[PDB]
């Protein structure tokens, strides 16, 4: 029975910056990664 | 020679045409949109007074 | 005061006048910003004008020399002075202020006001938002230039071997800087520049676009051609309309922003993340952990003749910046090349 | 390579009269505006 | 309607329509 | 094999770029 | 003068004032054209007194007086220049004209009247008459067409004009034989932009271009009697904007595109635009170098037909993409350039390497070898060579100085363009204002877009 | 008070700014001019780059002991 | 009906109830923008090798030609070409169009001729929606920009070869011969491009923070603010005059911008006039202008070069142009 009770939420708006940013990154990096 | 060119890289050619099927390409794809726009004409308005445009 | 009524002490008789709504604003952190701001600024404009570098860099860099503004600085110390503070009552200058001058100390007097000048300059813009009552995010948006500043000033040159390769405070000092980092750090193919650039060069973007975006979906709320007039900022309601705004870029560009909060908080975040990814980058160049090659590319260009690709072309620029500019950029060095060992392509 | 170049020379005509004669069938009037 | 400069005659009211409520410009 | 995580890690930002299109959330008025 | 609240133009858009005032607009007019021919009038003067007669006319800064020199007053054999007062006078009566045009414009400006409508009905004008308004397009056609006509006479009748493909050397040409062929007037207007054709740049004798304006100078006369005895069609109503900023906005993305045609002009063409007199182009100072690293290593004993170069392409002679011989190393991008001095060595299948070991001729050294140390890069603060050049010469070739000028300038007048052609068509529509916050049309359409 | 407007449209500001003003100016052109500015800050005289010892840039190379050879390098 | 074939194709044109708007100036830019696009992606991926410096050296830049995102480019056309037109129908074979360069020219002739007519739609769609034209003229500083690296600094140098690769590294290979033998640092439009950026950047920071630290009070601490606002919603978001009278004891009181309207104005400005001006110094170097050149200026008595920072600029300067395109030069004077 904790008070502190909370939840998270994610629009799809957030979904499509999270998921274009990891991806970039993964464009980006990966090139050094890979070497 | 050993292979085949079209050669018109540097010849000037008026609209780059060399076969003349090119410039009834040219004439016959204005011309039926010519023939599209003239004929659908009937639903743009008749601007035919004299103070007829979009005008300030 | 703090609802308990204590007797005022000489704190609260300061306070006040700190804090006094005056031309312009002091407060407590203008105790640390005015006097080193002042300082780095006066430092700067000192050391362009009047302060030589003929000893520190053998190259002249003063207006009294013949330098004009886009080559006189305020140049870096030797590389014999190491990570020196200079202290014009330090080992080195000793009191002297004329010699101060000519050991490039007048350097580490400008980048150290200037660093305890962007601290007083961000504690301003706390102090600020707090009488004002304000949420802080103009301060948190300034960590990202003192995250440049200190990243290249100050933490780039602790790692290498002195303040010599710290940038001169200069137009064409800070360029040969620019071309110090391509030649040798190869700083443009570091993933961290390329966060940097898509940061700046995006937020210069977000820039022009919702200026032109807000310019251009204005609502008709004056009679004249002149829509600067028809604003007072005392209005409740919106200046332009956010879902013309909308409607317009989801048609053209496919996406629109359609809150208002998220779109400038997205304008802040962009310069912000893109400077502070850039300042990891030049962490790593302290140190020369450098972006410049890629070895499963050097090692196919060394076994096969024939493989060019545009990056074996910059690693073989970088080499000309290398041994062209550091018989001159590092004269600690005293390296002589003869014109035979450098490289040259042909007949140039 | 002939048959190619008839082939863009008809499409690249075909878009450019789409231009022409698009502004040409009252462009002006295709304002929300009234007058 | 004044008839500005350019043509285009004003839509009634005049610069700065929200004065009434606001009182300045 | 490298340049097949190539053009995945490009077809699938390519990807998130067609779904942020056509599969946007849509902004709801009033 | 005038005001904001009574206008609704603030100071830093004061000009737009005098849109619907037709004598104000006059003399705003007449008082700018005035600083047209007295800028004309100065920088001609200016160009004359600093004249010096041993050295270049493209070394000395000079962008005027190759103008001039062009038409041939006081010009000799090979671009010399005999005497500087025909410069000198087209000066002064620039700058004397230029007080008739200025008093007039502060006339109309100040003490003329401000809407010459009802007083003055021939010259007044209403925007929207489209009558009146090609009327105006049709006075000023037949202005461009005798000007037009002016440039043939004075090749035909009054003493001719430069040609630098003369025989003989270029001097003063009188042209007795311009082109009126339609085929090759209108032939230059179909072809391609590109390399090799070079759109309208690449006009390459003077019988062209005079007789090329021949064919401008009929049309417009023709075009500007078509313009008075007609109004536009229902089709052009039905088109254009009808507004004052409109008919400007028309004409500034028109002379945005021949502000692009004279910065790609000048830099190319070396026919309407000597090297004389303009200095060598960007091909011409390029192929001028490979030509004079052939003649000098001629002369030091090599075969430099059969010298391979690093590459193995060849040092000085290479085969075009097209097949001809042209000159080797990183000017092979400018083997269609052609030049009055390098034309004498070149025949049907390119460049004729026995007439190129046996027949260059000193005088074609002589020039050749100064195109290569008078290329058109130099700095902005005019110091003349690559940017790894050190301060020893004091040159900007003038070439570098017309297209960099009417790049900037045909650039920000496509903007201008882009700037009116959007208010105007949208100043008609109404909403130029802003959004009408009764009825936003976004407001009515379906969401989802 | 005073808001930026009437101080420079008055002309008590310009009876003390058209006199401390050129006199300021002339003092910075005498602080140049009677080469007081080469000896304050150090900086080299156009004549004093290259002594006879050493036609050379110069290279401080010493960390604590640069304060006395800056005095050697520029031929005091 | 009533309505003819090409007035039902005009009324769908122009339709602003399409998902994506096309207009007229979309019948031009999305056939192109779809043939520069498509035949990106194949020669970025699967392009032979190029001779780009027209050497006979070929130059790889595809993916499946040992390359990574990075070092991976569309490798501008070959300096035998120059800048003549060389379509595909131009070439004998695929091969030699591919071998020349031809991908490069295909793409660039496209995709100029489709952001011309991205800026033209801009416009359609504000005049369709009733809007004030003028991002059309924002956006004129990204199609200026990108006029001047593919067109103009090619008509200008002579050669497509001179044009910016399509890749990153590509790119950075064009910046570092450019200074090189133009010296676009110590050109004064390049700078005001940088301050247009740097700047571009500052506002960018500083409009997005002081309205994000003004924002009033509509959610709790459990969930974002940026739910506070509601899309549609007439009233506005934030404080203008505590944003404004933060600013202006920030600096000045008068150095701020009370008006929200001229705030936007200037924050629309400085980037777009910056980065025209560094659109023109492109085209102006285009032409060899040039940057400034002080090498060799600051001289003492007896006639002796004293160096600035400047000629440490040359220093490397002249290290990157002995060096760019090492095989091609048989003379020794750069003038291509
Ligand atoms: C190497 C070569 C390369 C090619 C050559 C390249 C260069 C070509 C440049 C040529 C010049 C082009 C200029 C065209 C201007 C068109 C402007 C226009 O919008 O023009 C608009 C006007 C409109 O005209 C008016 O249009 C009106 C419309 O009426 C309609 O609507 C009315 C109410 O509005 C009434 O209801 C009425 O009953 C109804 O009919 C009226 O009919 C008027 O009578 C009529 O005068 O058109 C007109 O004046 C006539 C328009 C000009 C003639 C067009 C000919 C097109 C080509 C024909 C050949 C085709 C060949 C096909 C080959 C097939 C095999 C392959
Ligand atoms: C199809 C539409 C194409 C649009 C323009 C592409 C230009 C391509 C080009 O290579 O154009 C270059 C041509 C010049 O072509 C050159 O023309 C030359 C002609 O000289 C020849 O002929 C001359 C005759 O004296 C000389 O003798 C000389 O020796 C000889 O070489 C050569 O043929 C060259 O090979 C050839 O490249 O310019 C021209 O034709 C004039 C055309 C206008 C050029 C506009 C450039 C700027 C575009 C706008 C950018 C900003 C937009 C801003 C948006 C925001
Ligand atoms: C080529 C430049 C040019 C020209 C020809 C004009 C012309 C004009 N402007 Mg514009 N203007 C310009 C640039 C120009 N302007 C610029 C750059 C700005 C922005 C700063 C403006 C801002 C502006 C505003 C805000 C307004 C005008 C207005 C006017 C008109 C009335 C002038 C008047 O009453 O002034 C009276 C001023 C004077 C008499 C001062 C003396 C100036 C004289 C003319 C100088 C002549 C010197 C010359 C050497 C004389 C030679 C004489 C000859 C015999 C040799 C006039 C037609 C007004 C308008 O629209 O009218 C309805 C108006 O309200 N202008
Ligand atoms: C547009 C056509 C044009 C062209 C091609 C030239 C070309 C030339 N001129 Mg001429 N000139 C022109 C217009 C032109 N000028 C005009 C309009 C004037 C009247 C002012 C003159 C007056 C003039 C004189 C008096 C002289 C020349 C000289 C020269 C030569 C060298 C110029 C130089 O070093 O510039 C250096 C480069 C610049 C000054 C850059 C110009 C950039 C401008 C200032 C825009 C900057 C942008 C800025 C942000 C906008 C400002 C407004 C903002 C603050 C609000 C060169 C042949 C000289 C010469 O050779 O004489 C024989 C010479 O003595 N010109
Ligand atoms: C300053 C010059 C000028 C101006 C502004 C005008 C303006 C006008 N003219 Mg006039 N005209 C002029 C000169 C001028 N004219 C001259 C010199 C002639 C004699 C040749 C004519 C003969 C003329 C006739 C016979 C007619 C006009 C008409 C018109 C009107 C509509 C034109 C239009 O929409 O074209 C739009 C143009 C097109 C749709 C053609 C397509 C253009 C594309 C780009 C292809 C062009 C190919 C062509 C061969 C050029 C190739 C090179 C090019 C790429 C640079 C407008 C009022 C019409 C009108 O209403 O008048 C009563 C009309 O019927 N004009
Ligand atoms: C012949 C061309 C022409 C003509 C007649 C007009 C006429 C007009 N314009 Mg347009 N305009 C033009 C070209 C033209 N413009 C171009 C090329 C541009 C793009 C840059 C614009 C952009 C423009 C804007 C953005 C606006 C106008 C406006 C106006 C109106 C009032 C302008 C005024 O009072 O200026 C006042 C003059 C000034 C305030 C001084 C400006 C000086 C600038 C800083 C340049 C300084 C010169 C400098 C040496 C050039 C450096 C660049 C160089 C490197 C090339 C009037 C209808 C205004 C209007 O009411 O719209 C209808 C308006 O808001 N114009
Ligand atoms: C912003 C403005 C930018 C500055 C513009 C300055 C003017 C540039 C345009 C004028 C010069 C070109 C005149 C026409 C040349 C021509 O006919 O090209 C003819 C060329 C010739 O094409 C080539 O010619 C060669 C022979 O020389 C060979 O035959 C080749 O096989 C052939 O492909 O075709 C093209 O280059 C492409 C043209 C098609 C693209 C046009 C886009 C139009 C967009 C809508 C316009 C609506 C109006
Ligand atoms: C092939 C392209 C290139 C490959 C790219 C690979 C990487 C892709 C990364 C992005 C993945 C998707 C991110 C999240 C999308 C989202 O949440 O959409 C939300 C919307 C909900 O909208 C609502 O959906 C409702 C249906 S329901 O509620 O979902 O049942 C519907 O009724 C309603 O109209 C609608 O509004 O989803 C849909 O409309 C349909 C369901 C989408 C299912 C996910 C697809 C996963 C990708 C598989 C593709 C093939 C991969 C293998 C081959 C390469
Ligand atoms: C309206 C106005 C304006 C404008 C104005 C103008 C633009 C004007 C113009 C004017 C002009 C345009 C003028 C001119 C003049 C000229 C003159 C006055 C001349 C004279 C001449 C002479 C004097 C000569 C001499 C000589 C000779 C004979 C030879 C030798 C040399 C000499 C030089 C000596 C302004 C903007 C201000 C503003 C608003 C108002
Ligand atoms: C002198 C000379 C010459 C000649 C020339 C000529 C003869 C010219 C002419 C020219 C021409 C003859 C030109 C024309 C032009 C035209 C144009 C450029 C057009 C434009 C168009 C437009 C602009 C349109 C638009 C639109 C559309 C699209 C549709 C309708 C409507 C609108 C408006 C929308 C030569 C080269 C031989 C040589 C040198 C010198
Ligand atoms: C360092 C030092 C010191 C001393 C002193 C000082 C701190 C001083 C300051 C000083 C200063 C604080 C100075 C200032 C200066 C300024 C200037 C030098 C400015 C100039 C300006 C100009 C040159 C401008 C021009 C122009 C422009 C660009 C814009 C507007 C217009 C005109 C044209 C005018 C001390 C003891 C602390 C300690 C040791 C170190
Ligand atoms: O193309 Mn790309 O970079 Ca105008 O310089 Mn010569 O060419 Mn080439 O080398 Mn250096
Ligand atoms: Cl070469
Ligand atoms: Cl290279
Ligand atoms: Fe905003």
């Amino acid at each position: 029975p904790n008070p502190n009770k909370q939840v998270v939420e994610l629009n799809r708006t957030s979904l499509y910056w999270g998921l274009l940013l990891i991806f970039v990154l993964a464009v980006l990096f990966s090139s050094y990664i890979f070497n | 020679l050993v292979d085949e060119r079209m050669n018109g890289d540097g010849t000037g050619r008026p609209f780059g045409v060399n076969d003349p099927v090119l410039g009834w390409v040219l004439l016959g794809v204005f011309g039926t949109m010519w023939a599209i726009w003239f004929i659908g004409q009937k639903d743009l308005g008749d601007f035919e007074d004299a103070d007829d445009g979009l005008k300030l | 005061i703090g609802t308990y009524q204590e007797k005022r002490t000489w704190f609260d008789d300061a306070d006040d006048w700190l804090r006094q709504d005056r031309f312009v604003f002091v407060g407590w952190s203008g105790l640390l910003l005015f006097p080193c701001a002042y300082f780095a600024l006066g430092g700067w404009l000192t050391g362009t004008t009047f302060v030589t570098s003929w000893y520190t860099h053998g190259l002249a860099t003063s207006y009294l020399e013949g330098c004009n503004f886009l080559t006189a600085a305020v140049s870096t110390p030797a590389n014999s002075m190491a990570h020196s503070l200079l202290f014009v009552w330090g080992p080195e200058a000793q009191g002297d202020f004329t010699r101060w001058c000519q050991l490039g100390g007048l350097w580490a007097f400008v980048a150290l006001h200037g660093a305890f000048g962007l601290i007083g300059f961000m504690l301003r813009q706390f102090e600020i938002a707090r009488s004002v009552n304000l949420r802080p995010y103009n301060a948190i948006a300034f960590s990202a230039p003192i995250a440049v500043f200190v990243s290249v000033f100050l933490i780039y040159p602790l790692g290498q071997s002195g303040w010599f390769f710290a940038p001169s405070f200069g137009v064409a000092a800070i360029f040969r800087f620019i071309l110090f980092f391509q030649g040798f750090h190869n700083w443009t193919l570091n993933p961290f520049h390329m966060m940097g650039v898509a940061g700046v060069l995006g937020a210069a973007l977000l820039c022009a676009i919702h200026g032109a975006t807000v310019e251009n979906t204005l609502f008709e709320d004056g009679d004249g051609a002149n829509t600067f007039r028809a604003f007072n900022p005392t209005q409740a309601e919106e200046t332009y309309s956010m879902v013309t705004a909308n409607r317009f870029w989801s048609q053209i560009f496919g996406v629109a922003f359609s809150n208002k909060r998220w779109l400038h908080f997205f304008m802040l975040l962009v310069p912000v993340t893109g400077l502070w990814m850039s300042a990891i980058g030049v962490v790593g160049l302290a140190l020369n952990l450098r972006a410049y090659d890629f070895v499963s590319q050097e090692i196919r260009a060394a076994e096969d003749p024939e493989f060019e690709t545009f990056y074996t072309k910059n690693i073989l620029l970088n080499e000309g910046i290398r041994a062209w500019m550091a018989a001159q950029d590092q004269p600690h060095e005293r390296l002589v090349f003869p014109e035979e060992v450098l490289p040259r392509g042909n007949a140039l | 390579m002939l048959t190619l170049k008839i082939f863009v020379y008809t499409v690249v005509t075909f878009f450019v009269c789409l231009f022409i004669f698009g502004f040409l069938s009252n462009d002006p009037a295709r304002n929300p505006g009234k007058n | 309607a004044w008839a500005a400069a350019a043509g285009a005659a004003g839509a009634g009211y005049g610069v700065y329509r929200y004065e009434a409520a606001y009182g300045a410009a | 094999m490298e340049a097949l995580v190539y053009t995945f890690l490009l077809v699938g930002t390519l990807g998130i770029i067609f779904f942020s299109i056509f599969f946007r959330d849509p902004p709801r008025m009033i | 003068g005038r005001d904001q609240e009574t206008t609704g133009f603030a100071w830093w858009s004061g000009n737009a004032r005098l849109i619907n005032l037709s004598g104000k607009l006059l003399g705003a007019h007449v008082a700018h054209a005035g600083l047209i021919v007295f800028w004309a009038g100065a920088m001609n003067l200016f160009e004359v007194s600093h004249f010096v007669p041993e050295k270049p006319m493209y070394e000395q800064g000079l962008i005027l007086l190759p103008h001039i020199a062009t038409l041939g007053y006081g010009v000799g054999p090979g671009g010399e220049i005999i005497d500087t007062f025909p410069y000198f006078v087209s000066g002064v009566l620039h700058l004397i004209s230029s007080a008739v045009l200025g008093f007039g414009g502060v006339y109309h400006s100040l003490i003329g009247p401000e809407t010459l409508e009802e007083s003055y009905p021939f010259f007044g004008y209403v925007w929207k008459d489209k009558n009146k308004m090609t009327n105006i397009l049709g006075y000023h056609l037949i202005m461009l067409g005798l000007g037009a006509w002016l440039l043939v006479w004075k090749a035909m009748y009054f003493g001719g004009v430069y040609d630098t493909w003369a025989p003989g050397g270029g001097d003063v040409r009188v042209i007795t034989n311009p082109t009126t062929n339609a085929a090759v007037i209108f032939g230059y207007l179909v072809k391609s932009p590109f390399g090799g054709d070079g759109w309208i740049c690449s006009v390459d004798n003077m019988e062209d271009i005079i007789g090329g304006h021949i064919w401008i100078g009929t049309l417009e006369i023709l075009g500007g009697i078509w313009h008075i005895y007609t109004t536009p069609w229902p089709w052009a109503r039905r088109a254009f904007v009808w507004s004052g900023e409109a008919y400007l906005s028309y004409s500034l993305g028109a002379i945005g595109v021949m502000g692009f045609i004279a910065c790609c002009m000048s830099w190319f063409n070396n026919t309407a635009y000597p090297s004389e007199f303009y200095g060598p182009t960007g091909p011409e100072a390029s192929q001028s170098q490979a030509f004079t690293f052939l003649v000098r290593d001629q002369r030091l004993g090599a075969n430099v037909a059969s010298a391979q170069g690093p590459t193995g392409l060849g040092k000085y002679l290479m085969r075009s993409p097209t097949g001809e011989i042209i000159f080797g190393g990183e000017t092979m991008r400018f083997w269609d350039f052609r030049g009055p001095w390098l034309e004498p060595l070149r025949g049907p299948n390119g460049l004729d390497l026995n007439k190129l070991k046996n027949d260059i001729q000193p005088w074609q050294e002589r020039r050749a070898a100064e195109y290569m140390t008078h290329a058109p890069l130099g700095s902005l603060n005019s110091v003349g060579g690559v940017a790894t050049e050190i301060n020893a010469v004091n040159f900007v070739s003038p070439r570098s100085w017309l297209a960099c000028s009417h790049f900037c300038l045909g650039f920000f007048f496509f903007i201008g363009h882009l700037w009116h052609a959007g208010r105007a068509r949208a100043a008609a529509a109404g909403f130029e204002k802003g959004i009408d916050r009764f009825d936003e049309p976004v407001l009515s359409m379906r969401p989802l877009d | 008070e005073r808001p930026f407007s009437d101080i420079l449209t008055s002309i008590r500001y310009w009876v003390i700014h058209s006199i401390t003003v050129p006199a300021l100016f002339i003092a910075g052109w005498l602080f140049v001019s009677t080469g007081l500015a080469y000896d304050v800050f150090g900086t080299p005289r156009p004549n004093e780059y290259f002594t006879e010892d050493r036609q050379e840039a110069p290279l401080i190379t010493d960390r604590f002991n640069a304060l006395e050879q800056v005095k050697k390098l520029s031929g005091n | 009906e009533n309505s003819s074939l090409w007035a039902r194709f005009c009324e769908w044109i122009t339709s602003t109830e399409n998902r994506l708007y096309i207009g007229w100036f979309g019948v031009i830019m999305i056939p192109c923008l779809l043939t520069a696009t498509s035949v990106f992606i194949i020669a970025f991926i699967a392009a032979p090798p190029v001779d780009i410096d027209g050497i006979r050296e070929p130059v790889s830049g595809s993916l499946l030609y040992g390359n990574n995102i990075i070092t991976g480019a569309v490798i501008p056309t070959s300096n035998a070409i120059g800048l003549h037109f060389y379509p595909i129908w131009e070439a004998a074979s695929l091969d030699e169009w591919l071998y020349n360069g031809g991908p490069y020219q295909l793409i660039v002739c496209h995709f100029l001729l489709g952001v011309y007519c991205y800026m033209g739609r801009e416009w359609e769609l504000s005049f369709r929606l009733g809007m004030r034209p003028w991002i059309a003229v924002a956006y004129s500083a990204p199609v200026a920009a990108a006029s001047a690296v593919f067109l103009v600094y090619p008509i200008g140098q002579g050669s497509f070869s001179d044009g910016m690769p399509l890749g990153i590294s590509g790119t950075f290979n064009f910046m570092i011969v450019f200074q090189a033998e133009h010296n676009i640092l110590m050109h004064p439009f390049h700078m005001l491009g940088v301050a247009g950026v740097f700047g571009g950047s500052l506002f960018s920071a500083m409009h997005g923070s002081l309205v994000t630290s003004s924002l009033i009070r509509e959610t709790t601490e459990n969930e974002s603010a940026n739910e506070g606002y509601r899309f549609g919603q007439e009233e506005e978001t934030y404080n203008i005059v505590a944003a404004h009278g933060y600013f202006g004891r920030l600096i000045f009181q008068y150095a701020s911008f009370n008006n929200s309207r001229s705030l936007h104005f200037f924050l629309a400005a400085w980037p777009v006039i910056g980065i025209w001006f560094t659109a023109l110094g492109l085209s102006t170097m285009a032409f060899n202008l040039n940057g400034f050149n002080f090498n060799q200026s600051v001289v003492d008595s007896q006639g002796r070069v004293l160096n600035t920072w400047a000629d440490i600029i040359n220093r490397a300067n002249l290290g990157m142009e002995v060096m760019h395109e090492r095989n091609a030069h048989n003379f020794p004077l750069d003038l291509a």
